[PDB]
RNA sequence: CUUCUUGGCGUAACGUUGUGUAGUUAAA
RNA sequence: UUCGUUGACUGUGUUUACCACGGGGAAUUAGAACAGAAUAUCAAGAAAAA
RNA sequence: GUUACUAAACAGGCCAGGCCGACAAGAAAAAAAAAAAAAAAAAAA
């Protein structure tokens, strides 16, 4: 199953 | 009427004195603050390197030699208390109130205008009463003294100490001429 | 370990009271879950002489010693030490140019021990139904050791407690046994001895140090109390 | 004399900071209530009063008194408190390095002091007595053997001897007679603490029960009379059920109408925490 | 001669104190929303007084103290009430959750409930809340609109337009 | 026993275990002494410096006495790291 | 092994706008 | 401890509780991002045979 | 799921509009002891 993202896979890299 | 605590001057004349003269003020102080050896420029050293090189090294032996020393009296200590708790444990419920009050334990003061007799400590079991012979005559001459001025202070301090026990009445004055009293 | 009547005395009455209760007393007795409740006291005699360690004397000497080559030590000048006091002692070196005994064995702390018939033990006194163990311990003090024996108590709680179960037969009469609670105290130095009073339960007494409380008293109470007994080895 | 009629001493002013006159900044909440905040009294406006001898020369006399005694006894002396109130069962003995193998550390003082990282400076900074409660302590409990002599030696002239020589087996005795004579019941205070609560001890189930002889059976038997079981279990467990009625009225009725129904208050508090002793297991 | 009190007409005080919550249980609110308002000022004998405003209200879970103690939430979700027995107060905790249809299935978790400590206030919390943000959970037709507009522009925007574009969701799980 | 330990003698490890020490907690300069520190740095208590040593010895009765005394953590020679030991041998071999 | 704190306090929170003082334009 | 410090910072981003409007101003979010400077606090220290 | 806002009358009365560059902001740390006694120093850090 997919699983929900991190919070450093949102930060603007 | 009611009364309030005080100490007036006259019965403590000795310790004003004392503190108002300047050259014993001055002696006072420099007992507090001794040595005298200025703290603020950077050549102020009032020791050595090697002399408190000397120091340390015996500083650490006494403390080394104490902690290994006194550990078993500490041990001992903490099995001494876990029997006295566990003993405490085991009184049963009516002995309980009893068994926690302390030595020094008296009822409460009533202000009216197991507790057999008042707590008084022998001063025959003080340290300094069952030893003071020996220890005296093993002092040397800065611990006596050391001991003369603990002395002259203590009693600068409490000139009334036996005045107080012998006419304690002295000591208690009514509100309405104790509250009007400039500082 | 073995308080049996036969080992403890045979004939008596007061004696026999306190551990058999085989004469019923004339008060009335405080059970705790069917065990009779007693106070034990323990009285101790510090050491009569002062020892201090090498490694205290040795420090104590070397910061006095320091204190001096360096002029770091307190003023303690003449006008805070010369104000001529009834207590005033200083002066100058300068101006100078110009097995039943307290006092036994006073390097080390006493206990005091009492025989009940063969048996040696600390006194012990039962608990009376709604008195208190400081009342108990009074009257132990005053009725099994001396009339005038008033050693200072150390505290209201007790420093240990232990239990004892009766045999069957004893245990038919309706109390399953004793539970003791051990209390310490201080003999004041300057006091009297015991001079045990007419009657009293007490056969005979000493004062004997820990080394020497094995040789008198059974290995059970002496793991009983050795807990709360000083240290000293 | 030592009976009189004493008058209550009048409070002492705290102060305020000169604002918030329209608010009562005096709820009986605790500190730090989150919704609940107390307003704070600066220092420097709490009135007090100028310096004299009765105030400054007394603190000086008991600082070379100190003095004379040597701040290590000081030390000693909360050094032994604070190792006292932790170590009260048996611990392993510990010593202060992985591979000493030899040296012994002197109590549980020095887990609490790795554990904190407590200031070696600070212990000296206490030690040296820079606050007016410190000094007025050290005044009234500031001999050594204090634990064992409490305020007995507060004016014995030949005190010092006990911090100059008061070691070892006679270190032992101090902490022995303390642990005996120490207070081991509830405090009652409303102040705030922040500090581990001393001991107090655990107090056992059973009562214990008078017995007295009876030669008709040869057997002792229970000095209390028998009642009815439900009677004994009434006076010995409590009211027994969930619900029962109020006490009745122990005084004659009032001539006069009062409403005893009303509560006290519209919104009643909330309920006290029981502050006394724990039963034993 | 009768003195007439300055909060006589016409010069009263107009705006009134409003002090309570102004979210009911189970309600969606994300970080900002004022939960619960209320003031710093107290009455002076304030427990003898009986009106519902003197007796203020305990933040929990996912909830901040406003510098006059309002109420604050901190996370997107649902909110819920909860009653300590132990103070005899009320607290406030808001669930963490993803914007979703509010099923008739789900709305035990939101029910005020008896705690004695804040410690089983979280327990209770946990236990209650639908999922947890690294593992999220499978949205039951969440929204797919943009948000109302701003309220200085139309007080009376229309939600989940469907003439309006789908545009992702990606900040609910904040 | 309890005798032995009164009669102990400690061997040169035991004393070298129990050389104080003073590790600092961060660097910083010293306004009026101008010494120099950084962080995690360890010295000998002597020399490391006098003014700190009165405070540290019992000869002052002022905490600032040393301008960058609170940043000292004064600990025994056997209670630190091999690594802090082994990389600081050479300063605090006396 | 992401990151232990932080852009006052204020249970009366300072008079909005304007004028004046002051700030900004190698751009706006 | 008698302990530091000045974040009582400089800016980019028009999103947000409340709501006649104005004074987001009885005094709402890390708009959890971004560009600078500063202050305080690290962590680890495991293994004591027969 | 969920009971909470809400003081109109010249109704029964309240108001001090102010403090702080720091023992008043404030990191870390610390912080107030039953009864009785001693002391008569309004004293937790
Ligand atoms: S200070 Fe009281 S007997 Fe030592
Ligand atoms: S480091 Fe310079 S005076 Fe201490």
């Amino acid at each position: 199953r997919a699983f929900p993202r991190g919070c450093e896979l949102k930060d603007p890299a | 009427t009611r009364y309030l605590p005080f100490v007036p001057t006259s019965l403590v004349h000795e310790t004003t004195s004392f503190l108002h003269d300047a050259t014993k003020l001055r002696a006072l102080l420099a007992l507090i603050f001794s040595p005298c050896k200025p703290e603020a420029s950077v050549a102020d050293e009032l020791a050595s390197p090697a002399a408190r090189l000397e120091f340390q090294q015996e500083k650490e032996r006494y403390h080394a030699i104490r902690d290994q020393h006194t550990d078993c009296y500490r041990r001992h200590e903490s099995a001494a208390a876990a029997s006295m708790w566990r003993a405490i444990e085991a009184l049963p419920s009516d002995l309980y109130e009893e068994a926690v009050q302390s030595v020094t334990f008296a009822p409460p003061y009533e202000n009216e205008p197991f507790y057999h007799e008042r707590f008084a400590f022998p001063r025959a079991l003080m340290f300094h009463e069952m030893y003071g012979e020996q220890i005296f005559q093993s002092l040397s001459q800065l611990e006596r003294r050391k001991l003369q001025v603990f002395m002259n202070l203590m009693h600068v301090r409490y000139p009334h100490a036996e005045l107080k026990r012998d006419k304690p009445a002295l000591f208690w004055l009514p509100e309405r001429q104790v509250l009007s009293r400039q500082r | 370990c073995g308080p049996g009547s036969s080992r403890f005395f045979s004939g008596t009455s007061r004696r026999l009271s306190l551990f058999f209760s085989d004469p019923p007393p004339a008060y009335a007795l405080s059970l705790h879950a069917g065990y009779k409740i007693q106070a034990a006291l323990c009285v101790d005699r510090l050491p009569l002489v002062y020892r201090e360690p090498r490694y205290e004397k040795r420090w104590r000497e070397f910061k006095e010693q320091w204190e001096a080559q360096t002029k770091n030590g307190l003023t303690l000048a003449d006008e805070i030490t010369f104000m001529k006091f009834p207590f005033h002692f200083f002066e100058t070196e300068e101006a100078q140019k110009k097995l039943r005994s307290l006092e036994r064995e006073p390097e080390r702390t006493l206990y005091l021990i009492v025989r009940y018939g063969d048996s040696w033990q600390f006194p012990l006194e039962d608990r009376i139904h709604g008195q208190s163990m400081r009342s108990t311990l009074k009257r132990l003090c005053s009725e099994q050791l001396g009339s005038s024996y008033a050693p200072f108590l150390l505290g209201y709680s007790p420093f240990s407690y232990a239990k004892r179960t009766y045999p069957k037969k004893t245990k038919e009469a309706g109390i399953l046994g004793r539970k003791i609670f051990y209390y310490r105290a201080h003999h004041i130095p300057g006091s009297e001895n015991l001079k045990l009073p007419e009657g009293s339960p007490v056969s005979d007494f000493a004062w004997v140090t820990l080394q020497e409380l094995p040789a008198y008293i059974s290995p059970r109470k002496l793991a009983a109390v050795s807990a709360g007994l000083l240290l000293e080895e | 004399p030592f009976k009189i009629f004493k008058a209550s001493p009048p409070p002492a002013p705290t102060g305020r900071k000169p604002t918030g006159y329209r608010g009562n900044h005096w709820h009986k909440k605790v500190l730090y209530d989150p919704v609940y905040p107390t307003t704070k009294v600066p220092a420097a406006l709490v009135p007090r009063y100028p310096i004299d001898w009765r105030n400054g020369g007394r603190a000086l006399l008991i600082a070379a008194l100190s003095k004379l005694e040597g701040a290590s006894a000081l030390q000693r002396r909360i050094f032994l408190r604070e190792n006292s109130r932790e170590s009260q069962v048996p611990q392993t003995p510990l010593s202060p390095f992985q591979t000493g193998s030899s040296a012994s550390g002197g109590g549980a003082y020095l887990v609490s002091s790795l554990g904190r990282k407590r200031s070696y400076v600070g212990r000296i900074a206490v030690s040296l007595m820079p606050r007016h409660r410190q000094i007025a302590d050290y005044q009234r409990v500031g001999g050594f053997c204090s634990p064992r002599c409490f305020s007995e030696c507060s004016k014995e002239l030949r005190r010092c001897l006990c911090a100059w020589r008061c070691t070892g087996f006679h270190e032992h005795v101090v902490q022995m007679d303390g642990m005996l004579g120490e207070y081991k019941g509830e405090v009652k205070t409303e102040k705030p603490l922040f500090s581990v609560l001393r001991r107090q001890a655990r107090r056992n189930a059973d009562p214990s029960e008078g017995v007295a002889f009876c030669a008709e059976s040869a057997k002792f038997k229970s000095v209390r009379r028998a009642q009815h079981p439900a009677f004994e279990a009434f006076d010995r467990q409590g009211p027994d059920g969930p619900s029962q009625k109020p006490a009745p009225r122990k005084e004659p009725p009032l001539p006069f109408y009062s409403a005893s129904h009303v509560p006290n208050v519209p919104r009643p508090p909330p309920p006290q925490p029981y502050t006394g002793p724990l039963k034993v297991r | 001669s009768y003195r007439r009190p300055s909060r006589a007409s016409p010069t009263g005080q107009a705006r009134k104190p409003h002090v309570g919550v102004r979210r009911l249980a189970a309600e969606y609110v994300w970080p900002g929303v004022v939960l619960v308002k209320q003031r710093k000022v107290i009455a002076f004998n304030v427990e003898t007084k009986r009106r519902n405003r003197h007796f203020k209200l305990y933040p929990g879970e996912n909830v901040k103290v406003s510098k006059v103690t309002n109420l604050v939430a901190l996370c997107h979700g649902r909110v819920k009430f909860t009653h300590d027995v132990s103070r005899d107060v009320l607290v406030v905790n808001v669930l963490p959750e993803r914007r979703e249809e509010l099923l008739r299935e789900d709305l035990w978790r939101y029910r005020t409930e008896h705690v004695r400590s804040m410690e089983e206030n979280r327990h209770i919390c946990f236990l209650r809340r639908k999922a947890v943000r690294m593992f999220g959970k499978e949205l039951v037709n969440p929204p797919t609109k943009p948000p109302l507009r701003p309220f200085y522009f139309t007080k009376y925007d229309s939600w989940e337009n469907p003439a309006l574009p789908d545009v992702p969701q990606l900040d609910d799980d904040m | 026993s309890l005798a032995a330990a009164e009669q102990w003698e400690p061997s040169p490890l035991t004393l070298k275990q129990h050389q104080q020490v003073v590790v600092w907690k961060k660097d910083r300069t010293c306004i009026l002494c101008k010494k120099e520190v950084q962080g995690g740095n360890v010295e000998k208590v002597e020399t490391a410096c006098e003014k700190a040593w009165r405070f540290l010895s019992g000869y002052s009765r002022s905490a600032h006495v040393c301008p960058i005394l609170p940043q000292m953590r004064i600990l025994r020679y056997g209670e630190l790291p091999l690594r802090d030991r082994a990389k600081f041998d050479a300063k605090l071999r006396r």
